[PDB]
RNA sequence: AAGGUAAGUAU
């Protein structure tokens, strides 16, 4: 909603990008290709998650393959549509009202399931409940965790986590909720795949990373 | 070396001069030219090769922008039919285009960038520029220029061909680039410098074939971990069982060696007080 | 208290058992067990799991 | 089947005799030496050893 | 308050730089009355106690010794020339003039690191050495 | 064209004094030694020949003596 | 010691006061003024 | 093959000086390094034609106490440009080599 | 199958000629 | 385009927040189901130190291996 | 404008 927030975040994102660029060399790149700043560290890159919208040029979306029969060439971003752009953060973030509604619905379903399974002469199924996986503001994904009995003893950890700023000398951005206590509310798994495939695929990304300079086809399993 | 850099980048500059330390460009050029000479000499029968030599190349002419000095010269016996210049991907050939008694082969050591990695286009442009130039001096007007993109590790060639040597030259280039000594050393240097360790191999955890081939193994031994950690336990109706350690020997054996190993150690040394299995 | 002059490092003239005992007592044996190698493929963890 | 050494009294006594902190020498079985084929010498020894582990 | 040794005569600075052994001679050219040069002199004084074992600082006045102004192109304030081992070292810190530090260091620890790197490079025998911190940008933001 | 040739049988191979197939590291060592015009030092040559002798001895192949000694009480 | 003796320090301070007339001398003429 | 070394064998305490500049090493440098009163040796290996020293020299003294003193006295400090390194001379003659080869069995 | 020894040029530390010997 | 990241305001109306946000799936669901089945089998089946040196056994997060919500 | 001089070695 806040246009000013978007403007400031894009401005400081460009600030950090320029800091990386000047760290690379004193001058300023004329083009500054974005493959370096968005390739995940698994593939050997900075992997900067960004909320902006930068369209990757098609000129850098091509790649080659020196097969024995011949030197083949491919272009992942050859679709006749808008130029490939790195997806922004909000594209895979659940709306807060949606989060609350889903939490209410999933908790009602879990309560109904527990009531039904009480008469089953056994604990909850914990398998059919997978239809409600990774949902709810409380850690419903961690509702079947082993440490729950250990976690049930703690009461009101929110105030302790808040005062950790006066306890810990380092800033804690995740003071809204504690990890492994309220669960990983934000599911960021598809973001990595979307970013790597929208950059031109694994081969397209590696085409500019000296990977072809090693004779071994270590596409997978390399350390 | 022959790596062109735009804008001074101290990190890239230092990394490149580490990778290409000790005249590595001249070394790989000499390796490739020697491999080509040996390959040509080995198959000199079908190629009607009378002399296969190299000129007195200036030491700096390995990384030079223009190949003023030819790399390999090959003189046949009487005549040699050469077709029009083309790329290795082509198939058609009309050897009646020219008839010369000499032939030249040039190796272009190039470092491809993210946009200048087109070996075939680079090969075509470089052949056209070098062959048609006043500064470049080629003893023979008919020949082929080869190019190796080190960063791309891609081999290519362009120009005329000896009758029936085009598949031979393609196969020779592929085989040499597969296991060239200096190229392998450069690849190992790159792997070390970038800290990209080669994918770990899978040990033959299977032993059914190993059991039959146990005598084939030069040296082999096996040791029982539980034997070293084995602790004799007493028996009592009311008293606590005394699970005292027995000994430190691991009951090691080596049938291929014709003997066995007895790493006998003290029971207390084998297992101390309140010592876990780990 | 002036800072010591950073002279170029000189290796041990002769590796002794007592020197090896110090190496056994103090060293990077435990750090070597933890492998810092990272697979080229993506890991199951999130981008910023930390 | 390393349990043969524990099962065998001679090696079982050697287990007690292994209480000395110094390393000991364990000679190979005479059945392996008696067998003509060294490749099958282990198999003959293992076959007896495996049955000893079972019973 | 500018109590570091100062070369009254130009030739005295020359023989002082010549009379060096296993030490780095940081000759700080400029004038004490300049404010930026005063800050540089204060930083050098702070460093002097900590690194006096191998780093010796020996200031000089351009007006008192103008013969060396044209020798190394001394036409800026706060200039520092690490004339060590009777050899003008090439200290590169992301600047066009990689043989002269002509501005007071923001922090003393940075200057200490720079001078110890210079000492290491000089002892190794190389005439050039780089800086761990590039000064192409002032990190203003 | 009309050059009905045959598939070449020439393969990459490197031959030392003994004719064994050298490792690429040894091949590059020979390359550099030829390039600089001089090889390794005397101590390095002694170490190399000792390693070669050890490898030759290992390829040609002590428990019999141990068994004979253990036969006596 | 590394630092100059007392006489040298006094001479340096006198020179600084004579040159920099902003905080020294009868009048503040200029930063690099020979006479304040 | 080194008759001069046999004449230099009189002084037992022989030290190997390393990291010598081609022009830095000289007889005057050895004399400046001759702190102990015992006779020194300024011999350093050099090219046959150009005389460019390879950086290795040997200094012989008849006093092992002076040897020990100079081992730490002149380690890293030398008058010329290239700093000096000192090592215990592991030099061997052909007779010692033959004896070692004979005794290598056990 | 036979393969003779491979010779090489000693360009480094060679004052005999400016150009590499052939 | 690669020079800098464009501001989101221009393409704000392109889509909505969490347009392609998908929920996660449990890990080792089949293994947990197998462990639960084996444990239930054992449960309904139940409801319905020698002198040898090697006799002793060899004594070599927040996930419910049994796969039952406690 | 620039922020892009490798050092070393005797001539």
């Amino acid at each position: 909603n806040t246009q000013e927030l978007l403007d400031l975040l894009v401005k400081c994102e460009n600030k950090i990008q320029t800091r990386i660029k000047i760290g690379l060399n004193s001058k300023m790149p004329s083009r500054f290709p974005p493959v370096v700043f968005y390739t995940p560290k698994e593939l050997g890159g900075l992997g900067m998650l960004s909320m902006g919208h930068v369209l990757i040029p098609q000129s850098d979306l091509r790649w080659s393959k020196q097969t024995d029969v011949g030197i083949t060439h491919f272009r992942s971003g050859m679709s006749h549509e808008e130029d490939q752009l790195i997806p922004n953060l909000y594209r895979y973030i659940q709306p807060w009202e949606s989060e609350f509604i889903d939490s209410q619905r999933v908790w009602a379903e879990y309560a109904l399931k527990r009531q039904e399974a009480i008469a089953q002469n056994r604990r909850l199924t914990l398998e059919d409940l997978e239809d409600s996986w990774d949902r709810g503001i409380p850690r419903i994904n961690t509702l079947f965790q082993k440490d729950r009995h250990t976690l049930a003893y703690d009461k009101g950890w929110r105030v302790r986590t808040d005062f950790k700023q006066y306890q810990v000398l380092k800033q804690n951005p995740f003071w809204w909720t504690h990890q492994r206590h309220d669960g990983k509310l934000w599911n960021l798994n598809n973001y990595r795949t979307d970013m790597i495939q929208a950059l031109g695929g694994v081969e397209g990304i590696l085409e500019h990373t000296l990977f072809k300079g090693t004779y071994f086809p270590t596409w997978e399993g390399l350390f | 070396t022959g790596i062109f850099m735009h804008g001074k980048i101290p990190t890239l500059k230092i990394s490149l001069i580490q990778i290409f330390r000790a005249h590595l460009w001249q070394k790989i050029h000499e390796s490739i030219v020697m491999d080509l000479c040996q390959v040509f000499d080995q198959e000199l029968d079908a190629l009607e090769i009378e002399t296969v030599q190299k000129e007195t190349i200036h030491p700096r002419k390995s990384y030079k922008m223009n190949s003023s000095c030819a790399d390999i010269l090959l003189f046949a016996s009487y005549k040699w039919n050469v077709s029009r210049p083309s790329l290795l991907a082509d198939s058609k050939d009309v050897m009646d285009s020219t008839t010369t008694q000499k032939y030249w082969i040039d190796i272009q050591l190039r470092w491809g960038d993210y946009d200048s990695h087109d070996i075939e286009r680079y090969a075509r442009a470089k052949f056209l520029d070098y062959t048609t130039d006043n500064m470049s001096i080629y003893p023979s007007p008919t020949g082929v220029l080869i190019a190796i993109d080190l960063a791309y590790n891609l081999h290519s060639a362009y120009g005329n061909w000896f009758p029936g040597s085009k598949p031979l030259i393609q196969q020779a280039m592929a085989k040499i680039m597969k296991a060239n000594p200096a190229l392998y050393v450069l690849r190992e240097r790159i792997r070390k410098g970038l800290q990209l360790y080669s994918s770990e191999p899978t040990e033959p955890y299977l032993s059914s074939q190993n059991y039959g081939e146990l005598f084939s193994n030069q040296i082999i031994w096996f040791v029982d971990d539980t034997n070293v950690y084995r602790v004799t336990i007493h028996k009592t109706f009311e008293g606590n069982l005394t699970t005292k350690p027995i000994n430190g020997a691991i009951f090691i054996f080596n049938p291929r060696t014709g003997q066995l190993f007895l790493k006998i150690i003290h029971t207390s040394v084998w297992a101390g007080q309140k010592r876990l299995g780990q | 208290k002036p800072l010591p002059a950073p002279l170029d490092g000189q290796r041990k003239k002769r590796g002794g058992r007592r020197y090896r005992k110090m190496k056994e007592r103090l060293g990077l044996t435990e750090i070597r067990k933890q492998a810092n190698r990272m697979s080229f493929g993506e890991i199951e963890e999130d981008a910023y799991q930390e | 089947p390393f349990q043969a050494c524990l099962k065998v009294e001679k090696f079982g006594d050697l287990i007690l005799k292994a209480t000395e902190p110094q390393m000991v020498l364990f000679n190979l079985y005479d059945d392996w030496l008696k067998t003509i084929s060294s490749y099958t010498a282990f198999s003959r020894l293992i076959l007896i050893l495996r049955a000893l582990h079972v019973n | 308050s500018y109590m570091l040794p100062h070369l009254h005569n130009g030739w005295q600075v020359d023989q002082a730089i010549l009379s060096e052994e296993d030490r780095v001679v940081v000759i700080r050219f400029g004038h004490d009355w300049d404010p930026t040069c005063m800050k540089m002199d204060e930083v050098l004084y702070s460093i002097a106690e900590k690194v006096k074992n191998f780093a010796v600082i020996y200031l000089v006045d351009i007006t008192e010794v103008p013969d060396f102004n044209k020798m190394y192109e001394l036409y800026d304030p706060c200039t520092v020339m690490f004339f060590f081992r009777n050899k003008h070292i090439m200290i590169d810190l992301g600047t066009g003039n990689n043989n002269k530090i002509n501005w007071a260091m923001e922090d003393k620890q940075e200057m200490v690191d720079i001078i110890e790197t210079v000492y290491r490079g000089a002892r190794k025998g190389r005439g050039l050495v780089v800086s761990p911190k590039d000064y192409s940008t002032k990190y203003r933001y | 064209k009309e050059k009905d040739g045959y598939k070449p049988d020439v393969k990459i191979e490197y031959v030392d004094e003994t004719g064994r197939k050298l490792t690429p590291k040894e091949a590059f060592r020979q390359l550099s030694h030829r390039f600089h015009g001089k090889g390794s030092g005397k101590m390095k040559t002694e170490r190399r020949m000792k390693k070669l002798d050890e490898e030759a001895l290992l390829k040609k192949m002590l428990g019999t003596v141990a068994l004979l000694q253990e036969k006596q009480k | 010691e590394v630092y100059a003796p007392g006489l040298d320090i006094e001479s340096s301070l006198k020179q600084l006061a004579e040159r920099r007339t902003d905080i020294f001398g009868v009048e503040e003429t200029a930063i690099g003024k020979k006479i304040g | 093959e080194d008759p001069s070394l046999l004449e230099w064998d009189a002084d037992d305490f022989r030290i190997f000086c390393g990291d010598l500049g081609n022009e830095v090493n000289d007889d005057i440098l050895a004399r400046a390094f001759s702190r102990f009163p015992s006779f020194l040796k300024a011999k350093v290996i050099r090219d046959k034609r150009t005389g460019k020293t390879k950086g290795y020299g040997f200094v012989s003294f008849k006093d092992p106490s002076d040897y020990v003193r100079a081992m730490r006295e002149m380690n890293g400090k030398y008058v010329g440009s290239r700093p000096i390194k000192l090592r215990k001379s592991m030099w061997k003659d052909r007779n010692l080599d033959v004896v070692r080869k004979k005794q290598k069995e056990k | 199958n036979v393969s003779q020894k491979r010779k090489y040029r000693q360009y480094m530390n060679r004052k005999g000629g400016f150009n590499r010997p052939l | 385009p690669t020079g800098e990241v464009l501001s989101l305001v221009g393409k704000l109306e392109g889509t909505r927040m969490g347009d392609k946000a998908q929920r996660t799936k449990p890990q080792m669901q089949e293994e947990r189901r197998a462990k639960r089945r084996k444990r239930d089998e054992d449960r309904h089946d139940i409801n319905k130190i020698d002198e040898t040196y090697g006799v002793n056994v060899q004594f070599e997060g927040d996930e419910d291996v049994y796969g039952e919500v406690r």
